[PDB]
């Protein structure tokens, strides 16, 4: 609200919006985590790789495995999904996440470990809403923590250019499938409570809009067929 | 051959004297039928550093001298026949001249009993007049290669064109839409090269 209301102040205007340029790279909202006991110690501060404990290891396996579903929640608009999977822009790369990976100090994942006691999720763009995020992350994350989740190998490769030479599960590819992932997880939308199946009627209904829009680029490359 | 006789048998009234500069460039001068047979002895005069042949404004005229087995009747313009010719400089041709140049390779080649045949597909585009964009605003499609729609829509132009090569004898044989837009091709029967470097030359 800030940021927008100061730009048009300014004659200027503020967008979030995940991807409001084709070729360009799009606004992510790469989110730093850990968790701490009251006592005031950083739970995923530790002895394992990369200055992770098991703690953390756990609960980024609950990112992993709670990734499809997730997605619905931190990238929640159509919009979203030109900004994931999308074709390298005119900088060289997206710096957008496209598949359910993570790496070291590494920004072509899902999940980047920048130092010692933190995760960065790199999955949210400008679209996910403040309180929703944080709380469809920490259900995931806490499901990953009491399963004792395994976020599998660490890969330190460029995801964009070594990629395909590896087994990587790929996100979901537009909001119809990140929302069909929400509704098949338990945990995500049981850590959600009500706010879960009210948010995937409206962006199943956004997504339905979205396909009844009729495109130049269909008219281009339909009306000779 | 008596170029005079068929002018008036095939009533023709103007020739191009014509030849091929460095640069491909078609140079020719238009004579009327009443001066063809001294053309056709003695060459026709050009200054020679007005073409691409890296001669000098000092120097004596170049001297084109046609081939009369080159003779073509202009199909559009049967009025009008057009010599592939020679250029000479000094009494004898003058080594910088393309067709020259080649017939003095074939030659060697001629020589050791080589005799090379040659067929070109000369691809190119059709475009607007101010040459802009394609003619056809309609081809548009990504993989627009021999594209049934595009290709009919200038089947008049490509249609004369072939007829034309039909009546010259060149055995054409095949009209495509090539793999860009607004790009197409016509293909005719391979020959002895001198042939084709003057069917190249002037189906162009
Ligand atoms: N022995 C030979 N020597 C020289 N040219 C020859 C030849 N035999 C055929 N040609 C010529 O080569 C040209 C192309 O022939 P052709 O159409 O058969 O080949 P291609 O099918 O690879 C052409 P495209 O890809 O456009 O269809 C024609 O002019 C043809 O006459």
């Amino acid at each position: 609200f800030m940021v927008k209301s100061v730009a048009e102040r300014h004659g200027l205007r503020a967008t979030f919006m995940p991807k409001p340029f084709a070729h360009l790279t799009g606004n992510g909202c790469h989110t730093h985590l850990s968790m701490w006991t009251a006592a005031g110690d950083n739970l995923f501060e530790g002895d394992g790789e990369l200055g992770l404990s098991p703690t953390a290891y756990a609960f980024l396996g609950g990112l992993i495995g709670h990734a499809k579903g997730l997605t619905a929640v931190v990238n929640p608009t159509v919009n979203s999904y030109k900004r994931l999977n999308a074709p390298v822009t005119v900088s060289g790369a997206t710096w957008s996440p496209n598949t359910i990976t993570y790496g070291g100090n590494n920004r072509t994942h899902m999940v980047r470990i920048p130092d010692a006691g933190r995760l960065e999720l790199r999955l949210p763009d400008g679209a996910a809403n403040p309180y929703l995020m944080p709380a469809a992350i920490l259900a995931a994350g806490l499901d990953g923590i009491e399963t004792q989740a395994d976020p599998g190998q660490r890969l330190d490769i460029d995801m964009y250019v070594e990629g395909h030479s590896v087994e990587a599960e790929q996100l979901p590819l537009n909001l119809l499938d990140a929302v069909r992932a929400l509704e098949a997880d338990e945990v995500l939308a049981g850590g959600l409570g009500a706010a879960a199946a009210a948010f995937a009627k409206f962006k199943r209904a956004e997504w339905a809009d979205y396909k009844s829009q009729l495109t130049e680029w269909e008219r281009r490359t339909t009306l000779d067929c | 051959t008596d170029l005079a006789s068929i002018a008036r048998e095939k009533g023709i009234e103007f020739f191009l004297i014509s030849f091929t500069d460095l640069l491909g460039v078609q140079r020719a001068k238009l004579v009327p039928a009443r001066a063809i047979a001294d053309m056709a002895v003695n060459g026709a005069g050009f200054a020679g550093f007005a073409a691409w042949l890296d001669m000098s404004p000092a120097d004596a005229d170049i001297l084109a001298i046609p081939d009369p087995e080159s003779l073509i009747q202009l199909p559009w313009k049967p009025s009008v026949g057009w010599l592939a010719a020679d250029v000479h400089f000094e009494g004898r041709p003058f080594p910088k001249a393309p067709r020259v140049a080649l017939k003095s390779v074939l030659a060697r080649a001629a020589g050791k009993d080589m005799h090379l045949k040659h067929g070109v597909e000369c691809e190119f585009f059709l475009i607007q007049p101010d040459g802009s964009a394609i003619s056809d605003p309609a081809d548009t499609q990504a993989k627009p290669c021999y594209d049934q729609d595009a290709l009919m829509r200038r089947f008049d132009v490509i249609a004369e064109i072939c007829s034309y090569m039909v009546d010259l004898g060149w055995g054409p044989y095949q009209n495509d839409h090539e793999d860009a837009n607004g790009q197409f091709e016509m293909n005719w029967d391979y020959a002895d090269a001198l042939v084709t470097a003057d069917r190249h030359a002037f189906f162009k």
